[PDB]
């Protein structure tokens, strides 16, 4: 990242794949590189000046694209369904999942892109139950991208704790419903629940979210713990570990 | 209701519980409520005020969803380096080179001439005001 | 080893090549992100 000769704009994407795949001269590589400022090799007035010139030059260019002939850059706002979800959880081969994980990890370097990358990966959370072990890569990517505290706090501020809690409760209810009816054996039972509870523990371990988000999560933890304890036949080691973690969260959050 | 959400975000980003945060996470706070700043935006905001507590945090939010005529005049003065009120292609070129971003002379002439209504090949304050509205 | 046909870079060009590799990488990242934009 420290070797590039141009600096990509924070909130826009200038590359346009749809025109590039059609051999459009305006969307070529040289044309793209010509649209980016070179990487440059201070008092309050100077920073104010940079702010105003940047803002109003951007507005002028927006005019010139709106009325004139210069093309308009795409806005950095990622869609919630693409090929990325299909590739990231494919059961055909594991190397494809690993390669896609590496690609998306590399796609998130400047924080503006990390926004959308983290948001899309968080949106993909409900796929843990469907593709239990096949998500082992994606989890390892997700837990890798939020290893810093402020990203965890940002994700908490967007309401992921209720999301993960709802997913945990829904799949616990599915476990109870399955246990009531049939007697089959599944060797991947409890993987999604174990992963989700580990994720919740990671989110809560930081002090600010633990202090702030205790009042809305005690009910979910308590109900999940009781329903897990009610299990008597469809019990695996992962379910015991999940019960232990849930009890630990219950004990921790009930102090003060 | 928006003061409540701003307090919610500030408290959630409050690290030590004292109602005060650090400025290295200053960007992430309004970066989380849905607005997207740039690095120059961040540096201008931190320089204007500055460790931030709730009151000046509210003052910062007070001037974001709003453009004020004072800002347009300040931009016009920054562009008009010689201060004569007429933005020449040379001054535009200087400001774009200070930005580090590069154009040809033909393109600069083109954007200048498409910003003129009086046909004189020279933009002024009234044209700037009608442009930025 | 006696075959003749079997037996058929500076530092400035090396820095140039490294910078070009970084630029191409950035272009490919932008191209890949451009296909994930919502329609």
């Amino acid at each position: 990242e420290a070797l590039t000769t141009v600096k990509p704009y924070c909130n826009e994407i200038h590359a346009q794949a749809q025109l590039w795949l059609k051999r459009d001269p305006k969307a070529s590589y040289d044309a793209w590189k010509k649209c980016l400022p070179i990487r440059g090799i201070p008092s309050k007035s100077e920073l104010r000046h940079l702010y105003l010139t940047e803002k109003y030059v951007w507005r002028w260019k927006q005019f010139l694209s709106r009325r004139g002939k210069r093309t308009s850059p795409l806005d950095l706002k990622l869609g919630h369904n693409n090929w990325l979800r299909q590739v990231l959880f494919t059961p055909a081969t594991q190397a494809a999942r690993q390669a896609a994980c590496t690609i998306v990890e590399a796609l998130a370097t400047i924080p503006s892109r990390k926004q959308q990358v983290l948001d899309l990966l968080t949106s993909y959370l409900d796929e843990l139950s469907i593709a239990g072990e096949c998500a082992a890569e994606y989890l390892a990517l997700y837990q890798k991208l939020i290893t810093s505290a402020h990203w965890k706090v940002y994700l908490a501020a967007r309401g992921v704790l209720p999301y993960v809690g709802n997913l945990i409760t829904k799949e616990i209810a599915r476990l109870l419903a399955l246990e009531e009816a049939t007697l089959s054996t599944d060797l991947q039972q409890g993987y999604a629940l174990k992963s989700l509870t580990g994720l919740l523990s990671s989110f809560v371990e930081v002090e600010s979210i633990k202090r702030h988000f205790k009042s809305r999560l005690v009910g979910t933890v308590l109900n999940g713990y009781l329903c897990l304890r009610k299990l008597v036949v469809q019990r695996t080691k992962l379910i015991d570990e999940t019960q232990d973690m849930l009890l630990e969260m219950l004990e921790d959050m009930t102090t003060g | 209701e928006q003061i409540a959400e701003f307090k919610e975000a500030f408290s959630l980003f409050d690290k030590d519980g004292d109602g005060t945060i650090t400025t290295k996470e200053l960007g992430t706070v309004m970066r989380s409520l849905g607005q997207n700043p740039t690095e120059a935006e961040l540096q201008d905001m931190i320089n204007e005020v500055d460790t931030i507590d709730f009151p000046e945090f509210l003052t910062m939010m007070a001037r974001k969803m709003k453009d004020s005529e004072e800002e347009i005049r300040e931009a016009f003065r920054v562009f008009d380096k010689d201060g004569n009120g007429y933005i020449s292609a040379a001054e535009l070129r200087h400001v774009m080179t200070n930005l580090g971003e590069k154009l040809t002379d033909e393109e600069v002439d083109e954007m200048i001439r498409e910003a003129d209504i009086d046909g004189d090949g020279q933009v002024n304050y009234e044209e700037f005001v009608q442009m930025m509205t | 080893s006696q075959f003749l046909l079997t037996r058929l870079m500076s530092e400035t060009e090396r820095q140039s090549m490294e910078s070009e590799r970084a630029d191409r990488s950035l272009f490919v990242q932008e191209l890949l992100l451009s296909t994930l934009v919502r329609e």
